[PDB]
RNA sequence: GGCGUAAAGCGCACGCAGGCGGUUUGUUAAGUCAGAUGUGAAAUCCCCGGGCUCAACCUGGGAACUGCAUCUGAUACUGGCAAGCUUGAGUCUCGUAGAGGGGGGUAGAAUUCCAGGUGUAGCGGUGAAAUGCGUAGAGAUCUGGAGGAAUACCGGUGGCGAAGGCGGCCCCCUGGACGAAGACUGACGCUCAGGUGCGAAAGCGUGGGGAGCAAACAGGAUUAGAUACCCUGGUAGUCCACGCCGUAAACGAUGUCGACUUGGAGGUUGUGCCCUUGAGGCGUGGCUUCCGGAGCUAACGCGUUAAGUCGACCGCCUGGGGA
């Protein structure tokens, strides 16, 4: 949140002049060796906010869904959301996991079904094709499912990283309702979210201080 | 060529409206002026300036709520090609009185409910809704 | 089109001082002198509908332009046309 | 209510009548507005009652008759008049790019033809053939000459032009566009029925020219037939000068002028700034190609060069045939 700590991560910089979107003026400083610099000015109270809210739907028995799925940011977003008591979605996003949850139940019914009778019912009825056959259906479905499988239900709030790669997330939430948190570029769309925050989402740094920053408004809320 | 400077005053605002401008700037004139006073004191836009002494340049602050346009709708009713003169009895309303018409009447310009409080008709200038 | 003295010596016989080059007698004196030139041309080049066109805009501006000196002041518009032998 | 594709933007432009018109002051009170007066026949329409036993019907009173004229005022807007102003529109200075137009000259490559040398049996053409040319010496090759037409490479969703269109090089005459900084005039403007002008190709008239190509035409093929596609020739024509024709899927199937509305990548042509580092970067105009946002659309798609939001004027459409 400390604007020093902010620049000193990465959060300024922002993607080609050519990539941007102009939805995305009010929050570009301005331009250097024709890459977008994002004003973190813009970005410390937003960011504020969006922590305050975070730490309002953590304290009023809220569940938040941490999404992001590219490669810099997947194991940041595993390691945020297990240090909170909370779910992520760290692999690809399946299509209809919030507006088509009812078919998406079934999926996780079956992937607890698959971990329990391998691990505490351990079967043993192996046939050694049956049972690689079931163990890979059971890597694929957790990575697929793994991070909301004790979720229950639809969440309360999505911190989404990179808006922009993450849209079909962002619709469904809105489809639902459910109030988006998202990091959003210099090229990316602000308008599906509720709370932008303006800052660098391809460097590793920048993601694991904003993914660090809402772990630990998440945990004082969920301590009360 | 420009023939009709009020219906392109109503069109940079509905333009700079619907762009979600701040502000809209054109060429000043005193009837642009009086219609811009209509919609001040109406709550339409926020706030107007007139800069420049040979080249007066108005400068009309836009009004937004929700993040949505003020001004829904904005049209020119008296224009070059067709000009539109209602009597008091026969003066429109619009939006069943929600929004206002601008008429210019022999004591000025004024909305189209001052013009019926005062007896007055004249020249209907614009719809505001 | 005109030399560069030419045009001086018409906006100068024909303004109300040496850069009063866009006065209405000036303006339609220097028409008048290019059109008077363009004659010469189009008597050996008939077929050359391509610069007859811009003569053809020289001679209309010069019209407008006379049309409003006329209907401005009547008698700076008689002064002109005699003393460019206009009037058919 | 519409005109990109369903019917509908004149092929393009100039322009008279007409329509509309930047901005300030004064004046008028024509349009406009307000009030009053006169009139707007009665019946009818409508409202409240009355009489027919009810109703239809009859009838009292009122409202209405949205109109016209006159008189008295108002002056915001439109109009008239007078004086202004510079931002629209033009003029001047200096340059820039361009297949813009008209006239004359010239260059090289190639096709064809004529004459000659070498040389010998084929050449040409096709899916295959044949018609055709060739022992009278073809085709091939070499040399010289004649004539006409078009300008390889450059060459490019490049440039110029209102459109149609414009392509070697040189000279002569000539139009438009754009840019820099100023000076000047001061609404001189936009659109335009009728009118006029330009208007691909084909076609027509007169006089030339005629290499290549090629309607018609002839022959050889193919075919059931083949008045065609294919082949061998070939006249008009294509070319030039001067007239006529006035039509095209004359297309962006998108009239002209002006204002406003997020972006990206290019092309082309000016101009400004900076140890010019560089064939550099950063601005600022003109034209232009592709993609795409809001918006619009029946959709396709258009999208700052709009088919988005508006204003002025014009042309056009009203089911398919007949037509």
């Amino acid at each position: 949140v400390s604007m020093r700590d902010m620049l000193k991560a990465g959060v300024h910089f922002g993607h080609q002049t050519r990539y941007w979107n102009p939805k995305m003026k009010p929050f570009i400083f301005g331009a250097r060796n024709k890459v977008h610099i994002i004003n973190l000015e813009k970005t410390v109270p937003m960011f504020n906010e969006a922590l305050a809210e975070l730490n309002k739907i953590a304290s009023r028995k809220g569940k938040i869904l941490f999404v992001g799925t590219k490669r810099a940011a997947s194991e940041a977003v595993k390691d945020a959301a297990l240090s909170c008591d909370q779910f992520f979605v760290n692999h690809r996003w399946l299509g209809g996991m919030l507006t088509n949850w009812k078919t998406v139940r079934q999926s996780i019914k079956r992937l607890k079904d698959l971990e329990t009778q391998s691990q505490d019912g351990t079967f043993d009825k192996l046939t050694k094709k049956e049972a690689l056959m079931r163990t890979r259906e059971l890597e694929k479905l957790e990575n697929s499912l793994g991070g909301i499988k004790d979720m229950g239900g639809l969440p309360d709030a999505l911190f989404v990283i990179d808006a922009d790669h993450e849209h079909i997330a962002i619709k469904e939430a809105n489809n639902l309702g459910i109030p988006v948190f998202a990091i959003v570029d210099t090229n990316s769309d602000p308008d599906g979210v509720d709370f932008v925050i303006p800052g660098n989402d391809d460097a590793i740094r920048a993601v694991t201080l904003y993914l660090g920053a809402v772990a630990a408004t998440v945990r004082e809320g969920r301590s009360q | 060529s420009m023939q009709d400077p009020i219906a392109d005053m109503l069109t940079r605002i509905r333009n700079g409206q619907a762009a979600n401008k701040a502000a809209v700037t054109m060429p000043s004139s005193k009837l642009k002026v009086a219609i811009a006073n209509v919609l001040k004191e109406e709550g339409f836009i926020e706030d107007f300036k007139v800069e420049g002494d040979t080249k007066p340049e108005l400068e009309l602050t836009l009004k937004y709520f929700q993040g949505k346009a003020v001004v829904e709708s904005i049209q020119r009713v008296s224009r070059p090609g067709l000009r539109i003169y209602k009597r008091k009895d026969e003066l429109p309303k619009v939006m069943a009185g929600l929004g206002i018409a601008v008429v210019s009447t022999s004591k000025g310009v004024m909305t189209d409910r001052a013009a019926r409080q005062a007896g007055l008709g004249g020249e209907i200038i614009c719809y505001v809704a | 089109s005109l030399s560069t003295e030419a045009t001086a010596k018409i906006v100068s016989e024909f303004g109300r001082d040496a850069n009063d080059t866009g006065s209405t007698e000036v303006q339609v004196a220097l028409l008048t002198a290019q059109i008077n030139h363009l004659q010469g041309h189009f008597a050996e080049h008939k077929k050359d509908h391509h610069s007859r066109r811009g003569l053809l805009r020289m001679v209309s501006q010069r019209r407008k332009l006379l049309d409003y000196l006329k209907r401005k002041d009547v008698a700076r518009y008689t002064q002109l046309i005699e003393r460019l032998g206009l009037r058919r």
